[PDB]
């Protein structure tokens, strides 16, 4: 069973260096051709490099002079050494075999985030339900999760008892370099007076847990 | 004068399928009862002969071919089969007269960290003829551009390994195969039952 | 380089119907000597690596269901799902392996087509807690709509705002196949206090006329 298992990666500052590894089983790397392929957040696939059985490599122009491939034959492992990293190098990085008819087996992927932002827990603000909601209609409420780094953040509602109608949007990267997202839910307007709504925000990179009660505002 | 089948079936080292070994067996008395009555085999399919009546037969020569493949490739060691093993490594003729014997060899041929010493041919410009053995290691041109004997894009080394590990699924575990060919020529028979 | 161009960027097919994705290469990937098109199709689902579906333009990888098929030759290729299943919702990529550098198409997003559903619209003022921080976030919510295309226009004192908002959209819901969208207007606290009326105007196929949700700063909303 051919298989690729990736390791390494993580967060790094611009100009720093990272070493990605890709261990194979079921076939011999030094007898095959191996690719590195990367995928920026929300973008398509970009081929990075190819490494033949003899250890020599060819690189895409976007990484030549900065990325180098080495190998450990006894460990059946390929390494991608990334130097002089820039924010545009932020992507999920895959290793994949260049079979003669395509990339047939892939590693699970390794996230690389190039940023100078500091690890930081989010501020949590309520998205309070309107006091003009339709009687018999539907109201919307939520929590704004702002200015955290790095990804990801998870948001539960009432510790998991509220799931129906919950939307947690994908985070957006702000010009600050920090992330921000919202998580909303729609509920009957009848429930606002009798049911408590609490968002449970988790940002484990900063060991942060926030419970925010969301209620109609006072006028 | 017992035919030395024990040299073949009980050999310590077995060959890779692309470089399969052949032993020519002549001028002896063979007792196939010790094999077909044996419970040690997972595959014992014969062609052109009934296996249970082997000792009543007489052949000019007998050939024992042996190699290692993985479990789900044993079915390719049969006449008319296709696949990378049958097409590029070991091919039987349509008129094959003999038996194909295989058994699981996980304890002998698997290794912790993987056994990458067993190879098979992945690429070839044409299919093997029956009983052909190709040990060449020329770089194979899979794409538009010639290779000039060096590896490049779509220029591959033609051999690949299995990487047997003891924890592999049984279909990916190594199996040792012996192919007995019963040759009948217009000449005095030299290998007979007892 | 051989440039790969897919079309459409997004495709909506009813469940059980036929989906067709096109890929075009800037130059031919047909090798004259062996008559093989050096083109492959991949299916990628979120959080997973791509998976080989078709190679040699038309050969299925082992395990791929029969409904997947590939066609074309030279520079124009096509991937066909005969009967769309819910499990086929993914992004599909073509790729040439004829020459270096290896290049993929931009990708084609495959989604389930449903009836038009107008969004329910909500607007949220910034919290008092946030204004103490010096920033004001105004959030507009478009809930459970189809199709995905929608226009969200921010209005501050009836002046249309452009360049100070960010949008985020969920992936297609598995149960009702709708989308939901948030758009966030970011202002300094000083800017927020200098204006009164804050409005979000939404245009969508399910709405016979655009809908506007608004609040006045300082008043109960
Ligand atoms: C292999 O060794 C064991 C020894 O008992 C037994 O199965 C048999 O004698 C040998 N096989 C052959 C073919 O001689």
């Amino acid at each position: 069973q051919v298989q690729l298992v990736q390791s390494g990666g993580g967060l790094i500052q611009p100009g720093g260096s990272l070493r990605l590894s890709c261990a194979a089983s079921g076939f011999t790397v030094s007898l095959s051709h191996m690719n590195w392929v990367r995928q920026a957040p929300g973008k398509g696939l970009e081929w990075v490099s190819i490494t033949y059985g003899d250890g020599n490599s060819d690189y895409a122009d976007s990484v030549k002079g900065r990325f180098t491939i080495s190998r450990d034959n006894s460990k059946n492992t390929l390494y991608l050494q990334m130097n002089s990293l820039r924010a545009e190098d932020t992507a999920v990085y895959y290793c994949a075999r260049e079979y003669y008819y395509g990339m047939d087996v892939w590693g699970q992927g390794t996230t690389v985030t190039v940023s100078s932002a500091s690890t930081k827990g989010p501020s949590v603000f309520p998205l309070a339900p309107s006091s003009k909601s339709t009687s018999g209609g539907t109201a919307a409420l939520g929590c704004l999760v702002k200015d955290y780094f790095p990804e990801p953040v998870t948001v539960s509602w009432n510790s998991g008892a509220l799931t129906s109608g919950v939307h947690t949007f994908p985070a957006v990267l702000q010009s600050s370099g920090l992330y921000s997202l919202s998580s909303v839910v729609t509920v009957p307007s009848s429930s606002l007076g009798t049911q408590t709504y609490i968002c449970n925000v988790n940002h484990k990179p900063s060991n942060t847990k926030v419970d925010k009660k969301v209620e109609p505002k006072s006028c | 004068n017992l035919c030395p089948f024990g040299e073949v079936f009980n050999a310590t080292r077995f060959a890779s399928v692309y470089a399969w070994n052949r032993k020519r067996i002549s001028n002896c008395v063979a007792d196939y009862s010790v094999l077909y009555n044996s419970a040690s085999f997972s595959t014992f399919k014969c062609y052109g002969v009934s296996p249970t009546k082997l000792n009543d037969l007489c052949f000019t020569n007998v050939y024992a071919d042996s190699f290692v493949i993985r479990g789900d490739e044993v079915r390719q060691i049969a006449p008319g089969q296709t696949g990378k093993i049958a097409d590029y490594n070991y091919k039987l003729p349509d008129d094959f007269t003999g038996c194909v014997i295989a058994w699981n060899s996980n304890n002998l041929d698997s290794k912790v960290g993987g056994n990458y010493n067993y190879l098979y041919r992945l690429f070839r410009k044409s299919n093997l003829k029956p009983f052909e053995r190709d040990i060449s290691t020329e770089i194979y041109q899979a794409g538009s551009t010639p290779c000039n004997g060096v590896e490049g894009f779509n220029c591959y080394f033609p051999l690949q390994s299995y990487g047997f590990q003891p924890t592999n699924g049984v279909g990916y575990q190594p199996y040792r195969v012996v192919v007995l060919s019963f040759e009948l020529l217009h000449a005095p028979a030299t290998v007979c039952g007892p | 380089d051989i440039v790969m161009t897919q079309s459409p960027d997004s495709l909506a097919v009813s469940l059980g119907e036929r989906a067709t994705i096109n890929c075009k290469s800037s130059q031919s990937v047909l090798y004259s000597s062996n008559n093989k098109n050096y083109l492959a199709w991949y299916q990628q689902k979120p959080g997973q690596p791509p998976k080989l579906l078709i190679y040699w333009a038309s050969t299925r990888e082992s395990g791929v269901p029969d409904r997947f098929s590939g066609s074309g030759s030279g520079t124009d290729f096509t991937l066909t799902i005969s009967s769309l299943q819910a499990e086929d919702v993914a992004v599909y990529y073509c790729q040439q392996y004829y020459s270096l550098p290896l290049t993929f198409g931009g990708g084609t997003k495959l989604e389930i087509k449903r009836t038009v559903a107008a969004p329910s619209v909500f607007i949220f003022p910034p919290s008092d807690e946030q204004l103490k921080s010096g920033t004001a976030s105004v959030v507009c919510l478009l809930n459970n709509f189809y199709p995905r295309e929608a226009k969200v226009q921010w209005k501050v004192d009836n002046a249309l705002q452009s360049g100070n908002s960010q949008e985020s959209v969920t992936e297609q819901d598995s149960k009702d196949s709708t989308y939901s969208l948030s758009s966030t207007l970011t202002l300094s606290k000083a800017d927020y206090e200098k204006h009164k009326v804050y409005a979000c105007e939404v245009t969508h196929q399910g709405l016979s006329s655009p809908v506007t949700k608004s609040f006045n700063r300082g008043e109960c909303s």
